């Protein structure tokens, strides 16, 4: 990384950042097989497998009934997946996907809308019900000496009754993709699958929490034993292009006694988003990690080319640069990545300092660039800042 | 949060000018007033920041309005010069209640905001 | 992250013609700003030629406009640099870089990337 100090509007441009922007959403479809547990019954009381198959079957009536709220409900990330959720909800495109994945648990759909979706099958929960449990339950007695029935039965509808009470808890659209909802390893197959190019595929592989964290799912309905959601993934399609932050502090002047205060109103995050520069205006809405920045395409500002003029010349004509003026100098510390900006003013007593030694020199009023390699804490009267 | 109340809007004819006036029911750093025109999008006119103590201005507006504020009454004052039938529109009135700083010329950075009032350019 | 690399340097006679390109080993420079500088023996280094990131504008410093024209290549994933018309002025050490914001416009600023350099010796 580099960092440019520019005296003409006490600033900084810290660049050498490789971008990661979403450009799509990949859809998973998942079946969740049940099987047939509501034609099995336990008429001899209290047992473990009798409270196993009740909190299974509650759970199917409870998700429909939320099934039937979401869809009375439903009469730009949250717009896109319930558009295509209605797509997919028309039985045509219900019956092609359970058919696709007929002889396969992983299968590439189609659907009538040309949109290429990936579906996927979990079948354990059925293939304990219908190769086990059912023949286990003879003449509706389920208090059997087979505590490792109950212990299946609890491994296995684990992942079900924990995707009920999160679609439930959420009204058939949930926030986040938690591990029940989608696995790692269903994660990386998801990724492996979208329509993008391997550097990028590689790179949303080795981030997958990145990837998880900006994802949703929402519940397309239960469709007899078998429970149909997806899971919306985010598809970062540009990678490794130029991503750049500008932090400022106020820049003073006087003259004959009256001041001259400036300052940057264009503070924040931008990236080169394939030939339109976008502006992130929180710091919050893009994250670093290693040499890449993950920012969310969502809350990003398109800004002209010319905008980028600011950092060489503040006064240029070719754009009206977003500054700030005033008259009562302010002084204050800018932490930039790789240093701090630091404006001193009349009233104030400026220095930098070691963690070792302490006080390192009192700085001169106006604004100072120091870096990380000179310093390692500022400090404006009484309060210390520490750089990275 | 705060809560704005506006006021000084009206119907005036091009090249003449007016008044607006915004105060406060509490404490405000970044005091401003945005525009939205009939069936366009709102757009920053001007704005007042009392950490920095700055003030920016739209660059369709500056040179024409002038942004003031009290701070011991919370309150900012617009004074719009020469106005013309396409400074048409509702102008809110936006407020930080203070703390981080953040650009002026962006809305999402403002977390209270008034009904509006309305200035109509004519004949 | 980004380590850029020049060729297509080397010597050749008064009016002879080079192909110099800017490549990054796994990086596409598609929407990267780039540069062409130039350290001549005895002056200073000088940017004589850039692209920009949004509509591929260039910019030519008239020590070699109209003698050189800067383009994109390889499926918009290298930069190329063909030059015509050379004389003995233009021998120097030829360097490709970023720019400064991602931004080509008038004299280029060295931005956070540059290039280890190709020499062009024009006898
Ligand atoms: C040192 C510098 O860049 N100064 C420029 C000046 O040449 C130009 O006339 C003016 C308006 O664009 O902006 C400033
Ligand atoms: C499920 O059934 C198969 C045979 O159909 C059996 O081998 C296996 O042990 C059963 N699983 C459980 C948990 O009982």
């Amino acid at each position: 990384l580099k960092e440019s100090y520019l005296e003409e509007s006490c600033s900084t441009i810290t660049e050498g950042y490789l971008s990661v922007l979403r450009t799509g959403w990949y859809t998973n479809v998942f079946t969740l097989e049940v099987g047939d547990v509501e034609n099995l019954t336990c008429a001899d009381g209290p047992s473990l497998i009798k409270t196993e198959l009740d909190l299974t079957k509650s759970a199917l009536r409870e998700l429909r009934t939320v099934s039937a709220d979401q869809l009375a409900r439903e009469e730009a990330a949250v717009t896109a997946g319930v558009a295509i959720a209605k797509t997919i909800r028309l039985e045509s495109e219900v019956t092609a996907i359970k058919n696709a994945l007929k002889k396969t648990n992983e299968a590439v759909s189609t659907l009538g809308n040309g949109v290429r979706v990936l579906a996927t099958a979990v079948r354990e929960l059925k293939d304990f019900v219908s190769k086990n449990l059912t023949r286990a339950i003879n003449k509706n007695k389920c208090d059997i000496p087979d505590l490792k029935m109950a212990v299946s039965f609890s491994q296995f509808n684990r992942r079900f009754l924990n995707v009920v009470r999160q679609f439930s808890d959420n009204a058939g659209i949930t926030p986040a993709i938690s591990l029940d909802l989608m696995t790692d390893a269903e994660l990386a197959r998801a990724v492996s699958n979208m329509p993008t190019s391997a550097g990028q595929i590689k790179l949303m592989l080795e981030n997958r929490a990145m990837v998880r964290r900006k994802g949703f799912g929402i519940l397309i309905g239960v469709y007899g034993s078998s429970v149909i959601y997806m899971v919306q993934l985010p598809i970062f399609g540009v990678i490794d292009t130029p991503c750049w932050i500008v932090k400022a502090a106020p820049s003073c002047s006087e003259k004959k006694g009256n001041y001259a205060c400036l300052l940057r109103e264009d503070q924040g995050w931008y990236c080169q988003n394939a030939g339109s520069t976008v502006y992130y205006p929180n710091e919050k809405d893009c994250e670093t990690r290693g040499d890449h920045v993950f920012c969310d395409t969502a809350a990003g500002i398109n800004v002209a080319e010319q905008s980028k003029e600011c950092n060489i010349n503040i006064s240029t004509t070719n754009y009206p640069c977003k500054v700030s003026t005033g008259r009562h100098p302010i002084s204050m510390v800018a932490l930039s990545p790789l240093g701090a900006l630091v404006a001193c003013y009349k009233g104030v007593s400026c220095s930098i300092g070691s963690n070792r030694v302490g006080i390192i020199k009192q700085l001169n009023k106006g604004c100072s660039y120091i870096t990380n390699q000179d310093a390692d804490t500022v400090t404006i009267d009484n309060t210390v800042y520490q750089l990275s | 949060q705060v809560q704005l109340q506006e006021s000084g809007g009206g119907s005036v004819q091009p090249g003449d000018s007016l008044r607006l006036s915004c105060a406060a029911s509490g404490r405000t750093n970044l005091m401003g007033w945005f525009r939205q025109a009939p069936g366009k999008e709102r757009d920053f006119v001007a704005a007042i920041r009392w950490s920095t103590r700055t003030t920016g201005y739209a660059d369709s507006v500056k040179g024409r309005f002038s942004i003031s504020r009290d701070n011991a009454k919370n309150t900012v004052y617009l004074q719009m010069n020469s106005l013309q039938p396409e400074d048409t529109a509702v102008y809110y009135c936006a407020a930080d209640v203070g703390g981080s700083y953040s650009s002026m010329y962006y809305a999402r950075n403002y977390d209270a905001w008034g009904q509006g009032t309305q200035v109509t350019v004519s004949s």
